[PDB]
């Protein structure tokens, strides 16, 4: 139960929407559950 | 049953050419930090167990 | 649907929960999200015996 | 201006984005209590 819930570019730089586009494709094709499975789980989520 | 898939958000669409960008964002994380989050979760979303 | 309806002139908000996505960020813009959600999987409680 | 960009665990909240402006969510996060 999550409480007081929920990249740093400077305004006015050229790389919002590229960067956007980019992650917004990284978390479509599920290399972040590759991620999760490098660094998140220990014990607690096989508990 | 199981875990969430493709995790991403619920959100506002606007256009591009819209200026109500910033405002509006300025508005939504006074919402997440002042707790109407978890106003809406009670009011609406925390109530009901079988 | 709601994406024409605003690249229609016809519709000028969209205040739904819209999932977020590379081709509809391609050309309408998000702000920063409401919930952080996705996913589950409706599996029925089986009858007792 | 000594850098253009900085990534972090960085919380994504007002007076951050006051100042400047922010990616997409990279991950989530909140405020939650660790107890035994």
């Amino acid at each position: 139960y999550i409480f007081a819930t929920t990249i740093a570019l400077q305004k006015g730089s050229p790389w919002k929407r590229q960067i956007d586009l980019a992650l917004l494709q990284f978390v479509g094709d599920g290399e972040m559950e590759e991620l999760e499975t490098l660094w998140l789980t220990g014990i607690c989520h096989n508990e | 049953t199981g875990e969430l898939f493709f995790r991403s958000g619920f959100g506002i669409g606007m256009r591009k050419d819209s200026p109500w960008k910033q405002n509006v964002s300025l508005s939504i994380l006074k919402s997440h930090e002042n707790g109407f989050m978890e106003d809406l979760d009670k009011t609406w979303v925390r109530y009901q167990e079988c | 649907g709601m994406m024409g309806e605003l690249l229609s002139g016809q519709a000028d908000m969209i205040v739904a929960p819209l999932t977020i996505n590379n081709e509809r960020a391609q050309y309408i813009e998000f702000s920063k999200p409401f919930k952080y959600q996705g996913l589950t999987i409706l599996v029925k409680k089986e009858i007792p015996r | 201006q000594r850098a253009v960009m900085a990534v972090g665990s960085l919380t994504i909240n007002e007076e951050r984005s006051e100042v400047v402006d922010f990616s997409v969510p990279f991950v989530e996060t909140g405020i939650s209590v660790m107890v035994s």
